[PDB]
């Protein structure tokens, strides 16, 4: 080619690069970059650390891994800790609160009022009274002791007095 | 010569931390109380399924290994070397001396005579154990450096080996060798089989004891 | 102070059963994995 | 809800399990190792000759 | 419901209950809960 600067387009030099991706039969190789995002703590989230996928609330911990160890698990083999791959800090994993809901009825033939128990849940995550059976909403906590009427649990009972 | 390991060649088989528990695994291990070859100072050995490899000295006579199927050209092989500088992993097609070594002036490296088609490079008394294995195109290397209070005999005790490297090569392996620094101015080889072990984990997460579950009725 | 085996056994039996229940959440029963986020990631809905 | 789970327009005094409850994930996060092997294409796409 | 059209001769297996394909993913879909028949016959003579 005798290239010259006063050549019409289609006679001027073009530089070409041909990328050819091949896949023999190895174990792996080059791939595209994996974008990430900041880490928030003390909220039920959907996390993903390197491929470790789950959901729950992440707090900071008092464990000490070994430099090559990347996550922890307990008896029954559930993941209960993790290392995040940028801070090099280990974080506790706690499942996000759950439970049952029970309604306390004084009998529909007597009233339409009800109380509600959220079983083994702290009261913040739902007048309002904290038992050892859970959080109880819609019942007043009196100071006298009667015979048990409706069993709530852990020593507490409920009843329709006087009207409430 | 041949010698008897006692409880040797235990490595962490995964990245998982564990507090004070007893965890059971199935993997490739060096059985307890095994028949390990003894070498003094060497020849082409087999691989066939992983390798345990200890060594003892204060100087550094053991200067890496060489791996592969043919240890020559016409097929690819690995080469792991250490001059007085630092480690040099390398993967080409080579032409290896049938008796390859390096001298100690301090001029050396009569190891190979060819370095073609390189597909991977890298550059940068005592008891030094290593476990080499090769699964799904990955060549894993575990290692541990314990100090003996002897010079060159295989001691007794428990010491778990921590993972070092991971190489996505793809290379086939059937044979391996060793490399030594000559004189110009002791090592063992076990093999690994599929066993089932019971590892005792400390509260910091280290393996402190183990049980080989196919030794005897008590185990 | 220096025998309560009948009380210890009912505790042990219940714990041994509850652990076997959770340890079954990691068997395939003839599937590609034990995780639903792995069958919902490398398979189409059909 | 009690009347639904009991299948009846009358209910008698007691305590009744009616449903479950659980907190939902607020958002999603992702973590990964930093970059280092960006792999320079400013040699093949940026050559002098 | 009679749905009547014409396609390329290749993606006749693209009209099926539950599948992936450039014809099935963009121009015509059937539910996996399909119930009915599919008839196809050649046409370049019309
Ligand atoms: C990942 O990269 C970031 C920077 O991109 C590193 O963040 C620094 O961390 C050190 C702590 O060792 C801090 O003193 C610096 O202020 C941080 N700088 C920035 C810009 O965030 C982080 O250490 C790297 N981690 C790894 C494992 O490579
Ligand atoms: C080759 O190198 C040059 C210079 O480093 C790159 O040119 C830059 O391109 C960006 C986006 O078009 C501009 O914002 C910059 O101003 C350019 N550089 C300069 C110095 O002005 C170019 O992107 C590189 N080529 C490739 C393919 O990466
Ligand atoms: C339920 O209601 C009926 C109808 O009002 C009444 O006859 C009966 O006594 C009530 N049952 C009680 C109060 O236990
Ligand atoms: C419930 O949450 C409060 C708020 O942090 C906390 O102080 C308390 O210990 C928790 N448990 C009980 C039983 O109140
Ligand atoms: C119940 O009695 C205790 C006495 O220790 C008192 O502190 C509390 O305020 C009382 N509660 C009510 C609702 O009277
Ligand atoms: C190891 O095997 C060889 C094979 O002949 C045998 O001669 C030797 O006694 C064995 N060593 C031990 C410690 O069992
Ligand atoms: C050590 O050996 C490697 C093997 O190629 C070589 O690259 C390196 O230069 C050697 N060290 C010195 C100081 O030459
Ligand atoms: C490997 O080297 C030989 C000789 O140098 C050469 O013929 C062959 O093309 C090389 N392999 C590849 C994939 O280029
Ligand atoms: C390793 O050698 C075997 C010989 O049986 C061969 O079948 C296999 O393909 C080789 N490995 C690779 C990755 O090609
Ligand atoms: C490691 O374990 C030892 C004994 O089990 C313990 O005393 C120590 O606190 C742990 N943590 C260290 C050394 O950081």
């Amino acid at each position: 080619y005798g290239f010259q600067p006063t050549n019409g387009v289609g006679y001027q030099p073009y530089r070409v690069v041909v990328l050819s991706f091949e896949l023999l039969h190895a174990p792996a190789t080059v791939c595209g970059p994996k974008k990430s995002t900041n880490l928030v703590k003390n909220k039920c989230v959907n996390f993903n650390f390197n491929g470790l996928t789950g959901t729950g609330v992440l707090t900071e911990s008092n464990k000490k891994f070994l430099p090559f160890q990347q996550f922890g698990r307990d008896i029954a083999d559930t993941t209960d800790a993790v290392r995040d791959p940028q801070t090099l800090e280990i974080l506790d994993i706690t499942p996000c609160s759950f439970g049952g809901v029970s309604v306390i009825t004084p009998g529909t033939n007597t009233s339409n009022q009800v109380a509600v128990l959220y079983q083994d849940v702290n009261c913040t995550e739902v007048n309002v009274f904290q038992t050892r059976a859970g959080c109880l909403i819609g019942a007043e906590h009196v100071n006298n002791s009667y015979e048990c009427d409706i069993p709530i649990g852990a020593g507490i009972c409920a009843s329709y007095q006087t009207q409430s | 010569a041949y010698t008897n390991s006692f409880t040797r060649g235990v490595y962490y088989p995964d990245k998982v931390f564990r507090s004070s528990v007893l965890h059971s695994t199935q993997d490739l291990f060096l059985p307890f109380f095994s028949n390990v070859t003894w070498f003094h100072a060497n020849p082409v050995l087999p691989f066939n399924d992983g390798v345990y490899f200890a060594s003892t000295e204060k100087s550094n006579i053991i200067r890496g290994w060489i791996f592969g199927t043919t240890l020559d050209s016409k097929t690819q092989s690995l080469l792991i070397v250490n001059n007085a500088t630092n480690v040099v992993i390398k993967v080409c097609e080579f032409q290896f001396c049938n008796d390859p070594f390096l001298g100690v002036m301090e001029s050396e490296f009569r190891v190979y005579s060819s370095a073609n088609n390189c597909t991977f490079e890298y550059v940068s008394k005592n008891l030094r154990e290593f476990v080499f294995k090769n699964i799904d195109g990955y060549f894993k290397i575990y290692s541990k450096h314990t100090p003996i209070n002897l010079v060159r005999d295989l001691p007794q005790g428990f010491s778990a080996l921590e993972p070092l490297v991971d190489l996505p090569i793809g290379i086939n392996i059937t044979r391996f060798q060793t490399l030594l620094a000559l004189h110009r101015s002791a090592y063992y080889v076990g093999y690994l089989q599929p066993r089932t072990f019971l590892l005792k984990y400390n509260e910091n997460g280290t393996i402190t004891d183990a049980v080989d579950c196919a030794l005897d009725p008590l185990s | 102070s220096s025998a309560l085996g009948k009380l210890q056994d009912v505790v042990n039996q219940n714990a041994q059963a509850l652990n076997t229940l959770v340890k079954q959440l990691s068997s395939n029963f003839g599937a590609i994995s034990s995780v639903l986020n792995d069958i919902l990631s490398r398979l189409d809905p059909p | 809800e009690t009347k639904c789970t009991l299948k009846s327009f009358t209910v008698e005094k007691g305590i009744y399990q009616t449903s479950n409850f659980r907190v939902q994930p607020t958002e999603s996060i992702v973590r990964f190792p930093n970059i280092t092997n960006l792999c320079p294409f400013g040699e093949v796409f940026n050559a002098t000759r | 419901y009679a749905d009547s059209f014409v396609i390329r001769g290749d993606e006749v297996r693209q009209i099926a209950p539950g599948q992936t394909g450039k014809i099935a993913d963009y121009n015509y879909k059937l539910p996996d809960d399909f119930t009915g028949c599919v008839i196809a016959w050649n046409s370049n003579n019309l």
